[PDB]
RNA sequence: CAGGUGGGGAGUUUGACUGGGGCGGUACACCUGUCAAACGGUAACGCAGGUGUCCUAAGGCGAGCUCAGGGAGGACAGAAACCUCCCGUGGAGCAGAAGGGCAAAAGCUCGCUUGAUCUUGAUUUUCAGUACGAAUACAGACCGUGAAAGCGGGGCCUCACGAUCCUUCUGACCUUUUGGGUUUUAAGCAGGAGGUGUCAGAAAAGUUACCACAGGGAUAACUGGCUUGUGGCGGCCAAGCGUUCAUAGCGACGUCGCUUUUUGAUCCUUCGAUGUCGGCUCUUCCUAUCAUUGUGAAGCAGAAUUCACCAAGCGUUGGAUUGUU
RNA sequence: CGGCGGGUGUUGACGCGAUGUGAUUUCUGCCCAGUGCUCUGAAUGUCAAAGUGAAGAAAUUCAAUGAAGCGCGGGUAAACGGCGGGAGUAACUAUGACUCUCUUAAGGUAGCCAAAUGCCUCGUCAUCUAAUUAGUGACGCGCAUGAAGGAUGAACGAGAUU
RNA sequence: UCUCGCCCGCCGCGCCGGGGAGGUGGAGCACGAGCGCACGUGUUAGGACCCGAAAGAUGGUGAACUAUGCCUGGGCAGGGCG
RNA sequence: CCGACCCGUCUUGAAACACGGACCAAGGAGUCUAACACGUGCGCGAGUCGGGGGCUCGCACGAAAGCCGCCGUGGCGCAAU
RNA sequence: GCCCGGAUAGCUCAGCUGUAGAGCAUCAGACUUUUAAUCUGAGGGUCCAGGGUUCAAGUCCCUGUUCGGGCGCCA
RNA sequence: GUCUCCGUAGUGUAGGGUAUCACGUUCGCCUAACACGCGAAAGGUCCUCGGUUCGAAACCGGGCGGAAACACCA
């Protein structure tokens, strides 16, 4: 799918519709000091082998794309996450389609 | 799941050497002053089958 | 070893007397496994030297 | 202490449905038409199909047009290039399967846009009236569009999807961080995402004829039982064969049966066991009669043979090969 | 389990240890692509802990460096193993010496065969019998023969067969 | 917990404290009904109504049979080939 | 004379050619603890409960019963979110 | 997910923050009885894309897409 | 029977935007002639039907064949 790099949508901090820069959200790096990670490391230390399940039965081929919106107001740089439906090909601000044109021969 | 032959050989029990009728360890004489500085004479008293 | 059962030899077993795995075995194989040609640099017929 | 190697050894697992299991398939989560017996619901490894997507427009609004096809015309131009008129209830299109729906539409083309946004509840669908998903009607903001009424919180409707734990990101000049204070850090509260397709969501390869246990006739292999597709044996019609002549003897196209000496189908009995092929031996029974007794018919001169009737009294053999039937 | 513990070893390559094949005779063909094994580290890529440097107030974060192994490069099949198709073609027909291509890491060589290995199959021909799904001899596009095992060959066998 | 909005308090005038209206979440209030003891029924953990595996683990006993190595003993007519 | 298949059990279906049962005697299988829930009975009742401790000729019964009250600490209830 | 290495005349390799070179492809000449073999030349650029750092870029940084290894694996 | 694959000049094969390679065939050279060699040319509903698409040999279904692999325990 194609979505523009900017959109005018509601900003919760401003409380009104504002322009928003749109990027794609990527999962951040694991903290290694998150409580579950600490519990997992303590559990894994020692003998006993693997103590938690490892999924290894992948079935989905796509992910739900998450749009990171950022209000363009200089005093309001508030961010929001919008998820759109599952898609295989996603692009930001691609070439917009035309109607009455010739297809490449 | 069973200890193999060749593994069982190191335990020794049945795979020890048959040394009952052997005539002794075949060795040169221990080095000493005569070996180190001159020569010592011996006589071949016997030749035997080990 | 091919004439043995799988329980007492790595080469044992099978409906035909075949080794079924490469007879050349690495040097650091555990005891009970390093049977056959141990850490062989070559196999065959020695044609040349 | 750290990394590598490590079936030498250890522990464990090796889905389910299933006209037995395995192989095959997915009838395992969904959607359309039918089944389905005119409310709704309704099954089979029932039938015909589809789905794990796609779309900054194919979303939203407004405006203006009319589509498929056909007829008649126009230089090159022809069956199809473009232009014009006429007919055109949709016979087109609306992303896809199918069904429904739709014409100054919901289709096509333009213009402006982001209601595909921020929120709380209620409700419908499956339903236990639990969840998810999807959907409907509102209400409160902030907007878009249009002159306006209005319409819009995704796609005309019916499908297009995912818990706990954990992780990640976003938001509150928010709460906690353990005797007090400051600051990092961590924890929390609310909302998205990373997925469990066995789709209410374990983390999972084989082999055993060396095998074991608890059971199962809920379930196969052998008999028996229902059935008779297939096998076998008959009948009806008579186009034809029979040098002529349908029917002496046969019988195409059709069609009606019988039998359980074939092989299937099923799984009712038997899994705290009904000894599983063939041969040998021995007895009895059936007739759909090979021979023999008594007959009828012939394309019956005699001889031989063929068809049919009463008929199972009596007989139906010796061997080579093959475990064989 | 452990000790510089113990067996081979009262031993030393004509020795110990580990494999395969299985007397003699005659041979033992091609393939190092795959999986193993092994040799070399050559600039070398990756690569843990520790160590080094930097930022920070510290926890911490980052960077530099870079052991084996793995990659990269050779060898090895008496290591495990493997060893092809489709068309046309000779003055009767029939075969195909021969010729085209596609492809492999190499395309099964010498031999041997309906063999204890061949489905079709009770193969085909000959012999053995009156009659043989049996036996033997021969043939070979051989479902699916084949070389550390192939093919033979006396003597022997409470082995299978005519 | 959201949305809207205006006031009030002071030994600390504050990034202070309190109050309102309208929705919504709660296993609440709205002049108590519990506590103790006994009995019955149901569910559960325990041997768990009774009997029943194939297994798994810990620690011991066996080479008087057999398998193999070592030590020390004993034994094996009569003929053939040559 | 009429009626009458052998019981138990699993089962859609047993008299079954389904299993157990030759006969007799004795033994033989929903128990106790803990925790809940609800119902019922009793006492007191915004309270209730001494169960742990202590005091009482230390003891046939009595290892019982009686009492504590500035022993009500505490539990549950009386307030939720 | 991490460490990287790679994308460039039609094709590949090489390359300087201040004019993208070479080879393999195409074309014109010789060339050889002749084919091969060989130069003479000529034409030919994805400098893998987008944005920024840049006066100025493949060459500096992010957004990316493929390819190859070595790693890493709690919804 | 189930599952999978294939169908393109005469032959053996490559390969969503006017179908490649080699052999073969035709023509002209060279040779006394043939072959080799040299220079040119021709030759294929991409098996059949339907559909998506502006456009199908390719993508998706049906059918004609052909080719493999399974076809076990009693
Ligand atoms: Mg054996
Ligand atoms: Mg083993
Ligand atoms: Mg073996
Ligand atoms: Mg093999
Ligand atoms: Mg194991
Ligand atoms: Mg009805
Ligand atoms: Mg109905
Ligand atoms: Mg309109
Ligand atoms: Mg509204
Ligand atoms: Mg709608
Ligand atoms: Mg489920
Ligand atoms: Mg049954
Ligand atoms: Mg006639
Ligand atoms: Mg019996
Ligand atoms: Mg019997
Ligand atoms: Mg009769
Ligand atoms: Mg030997
Ligand atoms: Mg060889
Ligand atoms: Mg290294
Ligand atoms: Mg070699
Ligand atoms: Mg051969
Ligand atoms: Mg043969
Ligand atoms: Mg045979
Ligand atoms: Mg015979
Ligand atoms: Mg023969
Ligand atoms: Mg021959
Ligand atoms: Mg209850
Ligand atoms: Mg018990
Ligand atoms: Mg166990
Ligand atoms: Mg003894
Ligand atoms: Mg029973
Ligand atoms: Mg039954
Ligand atoms: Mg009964
Ligand atoms: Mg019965
Ligand atoms: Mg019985
Ligand atoms: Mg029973
Ligand atoms: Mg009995
Ligand atoms: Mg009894
Ligand atoms: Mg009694
Ligand atoms: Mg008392
Ligand atoms: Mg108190
Ligand atoms: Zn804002």
């Amino acid at each position: 799918v194609n979505v523009p790099k900017t959109r005018r949508t509601f900003c919760k901090k401003c409380g009104k519709h504002q322009p928003h820069k749109v990027t794609q959200y990527k999962k951040g790096k694991d903290s290694l000091y998150a409580q579950g990670k600490r519990r997992y490391d303590r559990k894994q230390s020692g003998y006993g082998g693997q103590t938690k399940p490892i999924f290894r039965k992948k079935a989905k081929t796509t992910k739900k794309i998450v749009l990171r919106l950022e209000c363009v107001e200089p005093n309001c740089r508030s961010k929001r996450m919008l998820a759109i439906k599952r898609c295989k090909h996603f692009e930001l601000g691609g070439d917009k389609k035309r109607k009455g044109q010739v297809i490449q021969f | 799941g069973r200890v193999i032959r060749g593994q069982r050989k190191g335990a020794g029990s049945v795979f020890r050497a048959h040394v009952k009728h052997r005539k002794g360890a075949a060795r040169l004489r221990a080095v000493d002053f005569a070996e180190r500085h001159g020569y010592i004479k011996g006589i071949v008293k016997d030749i035997i089958h080990d | 070893g091919v004439a043995m059962n799988p329980v007492e030899h790595p080469f044992g077993g099978g409906n035909h007397q075949h080794i079924g795995k490469p007879s050349t075995i690495r040097r650091d194989a555990p005891a009970g496994r390093k049977v056959g040609l141990i850490a062989a640099r070559r196999t065959g017929r020695l044609r040349g030297t």
